[PDB]
């Protein structure tokens, strides 16, 4: 993808995460754990639902048309009838091929984008109290107990509280 | 003693291959099918009025072949013609058969209104053993075979004005005897003629005497023609022999009616979209079932499958296995 997160700097996805599309894994003093991020997950799902509903939007109702199969050889009129239908079918087949190709490239790029947005959002939250390891993980330079982790995940982490502790641990 | 906070995304054990701008196949977590490729094999009887022709073509129902009498005054959204259909009346051709079939199919009705044509000095209601109705000879119910009375067939010259506010469709014909003896025996004059006209247009047909292939006891033929008469116009029919006269007109309508060739059985269900293979769902935007369709239908395409990605790129953990 265009943002380089999914199948890029994040080595792989997690089969264990069954309750969300994007989320968090942590290691601290109290152990390890996992939680889905609902906001990023919902933004991707909403965009994909949106495009699905636009694509399956019913627009075609036809009644009496031309004949398309013929029991007799007739020449010129029938040549034209068949050519008209064959032309139509090819143009529609092309539109169908192009549509899915564009839609799917975009779906891959927007899902890659949502991963990247979450990562960048988390980086900005942690200010000077963490460093980007380069594989989707931040090294957090302070005592971050379970309540502190949850605070990062629900957007309530005050970086100022831990800054001095973290700044000291980072700069030797 | 710090902490690690890793960002990630899900993956699934069973992904799906999709196509993109850059990849002909690449794996995502899920996808949905956009091409309807199957049918039940049955034509749903709702919401469209389906008329099963059974043993009858629309044209035979129109003309009134006796085994098609059940179709008198019928209406339809979709008339279904079966491959077992057969003709069983006087052998006939229709120059521009396809156009007559089309315009009737599209009108959606066989409503017929009898009119009091006066055919002075001829015998009416001719029939043939080629077209049995009960045990004796008969003919197309909507046509009137005129022949000589005594030893004369005068110049017929009749009129029917359209003083209604709708278009009238008249079906008429011309008889082509197999021999000169038959011609003179039936119509007196050695060469007949039929001229049917409105203010705007006219058609003149000269019969051709000669054998055609023997069909149901006869080497003669009837040719079928049609004339539409608009409000305020008038039909004039002029003939000195060989006229197969109309008994009245069909009412024309405009709307959503059509005709389809199919052997699929009709069943109790609801489907907006009809193909010759049967009804198909219309939840997907495309279909590969049949280019011939009726109703609110996915568009026909050549691909039998097209997958729209409904998830992210599926990246499983590599394994040493
Ligand atoms: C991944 O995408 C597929 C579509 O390719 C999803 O499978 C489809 O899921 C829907 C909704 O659960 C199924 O429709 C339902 O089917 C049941 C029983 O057949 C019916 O009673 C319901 O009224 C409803 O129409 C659909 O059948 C199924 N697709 C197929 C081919 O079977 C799937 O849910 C998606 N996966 C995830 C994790 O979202
Ligand atoms: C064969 O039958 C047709 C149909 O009836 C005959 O046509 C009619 O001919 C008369 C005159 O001979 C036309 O009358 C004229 O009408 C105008 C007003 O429209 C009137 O002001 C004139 O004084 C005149 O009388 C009549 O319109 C016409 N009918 C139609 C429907 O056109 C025809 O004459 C017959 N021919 C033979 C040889 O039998
Ligand atoms: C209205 C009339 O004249 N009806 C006749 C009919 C026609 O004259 C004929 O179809 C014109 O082409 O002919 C019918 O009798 C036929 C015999 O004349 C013919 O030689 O043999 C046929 C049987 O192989 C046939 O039956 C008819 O079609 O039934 C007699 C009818 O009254
Ligand atoms: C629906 O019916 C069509 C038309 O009969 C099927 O395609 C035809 O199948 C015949 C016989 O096997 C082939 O020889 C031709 O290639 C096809 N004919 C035409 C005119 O295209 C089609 O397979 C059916 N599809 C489904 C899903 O039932
Ligand atoms: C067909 O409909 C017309 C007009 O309503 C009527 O005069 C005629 O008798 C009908 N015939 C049959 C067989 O239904």
């Amino acid at each position: 993808g265009l943002f380089g997160a999914i199948a890029g700097f994040i080595e792989n996805g997690w089969e264990g995460m069954i309750d969300g599309w994007y989320g968090f894994r942590h290691q601290n003093s109290e152990g390890t754990g996992q939680a889905a991020d609902l906001k990023s997950t919902q933004a991707a799902i909403d965009q994909i639902n949106g495009k699905l509903n636009r694509v399956i939007e019913k627009t075609n109702e036809k009644f009496h048309q031309i004949e398309k199969e013929f029991s007799e050889v007739e020449g010129r009129i029938q040549d034209l009838e068949k050519y008209v239908e064959d032309t139509k079918i090819d143009l529609w087949s092309y539109n169908a091929e192009l549509l899915v190709a564009l839609e799917n490239q975009h779906t891959i790029d927007l899902t890659d984008s949502e991963m990247n947005k979450l990562f960048e959002k988390t980086g900005r939250q942690l200010r000077e109290n963490a460093e980007d390891m380069g594989n989707g993980c931040f090294k957090i330079y302070h005592k971050c107990d379970n309540a502190c982790i949850e605070s990062i995940r629900n957007g309530t982490y005050d970086h100022d509280v831990y800054r001095d502790e973290a700044l000291n641990n980072r700069f030797q | 003693p710090g902490a690690t906070l890793c960002l990630g995304h899900h993956a699934v054990p069973n992904g799906t291959l999709v196509k993109t701008i850059t990849d002909d196949q690449i794996e995502v977590t899920n996808a949905t099918e956009l091409v309807q490729s199957s049918s039940t094999g049955k034509i749903c009887n709702n919401p469209h009025r389906i008329l099963d022709g059974i043993d009858c073509t629309l044209i035979d129902a129109l003309l009134g072949d006796p085994h098609c009498d059940v179709f008198q005054n019928e209406t339809w959204d979709l008339f279904v013609e079966r491959s077992k259909a057969f003709s069983n009346c006087y052998p006939y051709d229709v120059p521009d058969y396809a156009s007559l079939r089309s315009l009737v199919a599209s009108s959606g009705t066989l409503e017929f209104i009898t009119e009091g044509f006066t055919w002075t000095g001829v015998t009416q209601n001719g029939g043939s053993n080629a077209c049995k109705r009960g045990p004796g000879s008969g003919f197309f119910s909507r046509l009137n075979w005129l022949t000589k009375s005594g030893s004369t067939y005068p110049v017929l010259n009749v009129t029917m004005p359209n003083n209604d506010n709708f278009d009238k469709l008249y079906i008429w014909g011309v008889h082509h005897p197999s021999t000169n003896q038959e011609q003179t025996s039936l119509y007196v004059q050695a060469s007949g003629r039929v001229t049917v006209s409105t203010r705007r247009s006219q058609q003149t047909i000269i019969p051709n005497i000669g054998s055609r292939p023997w069909v149901r006891m006869t080497s003669a033929r009837i040719s079928i023609y049609w004339t539409i008469v608009k409000p305020g116009d008038v039909l004039v029919i002029n003939s000195n022999g060989n006229l197969i006269a109309p008994r009245g007109y069909f009412k024309m309508r405009t709307g959503k009616s059509s005709i389809m060739r199919s052997d699929a059985p009709i069943d109790t269900c609801i489907s907006e979209c009809i193909t010759p293979n049967g009804s198909i769902p219309n939840d997907k935007p495309f279909q590969n079932v049949n280019k011939i369709t009726y109703g609110a239908c996915p568009k026909y395409v050549k691909q039998n499958t097209l997958k729209l990605a409904t998830g992210m790129r599926n990246v499983p953990e590599k394994q040493t296995r």
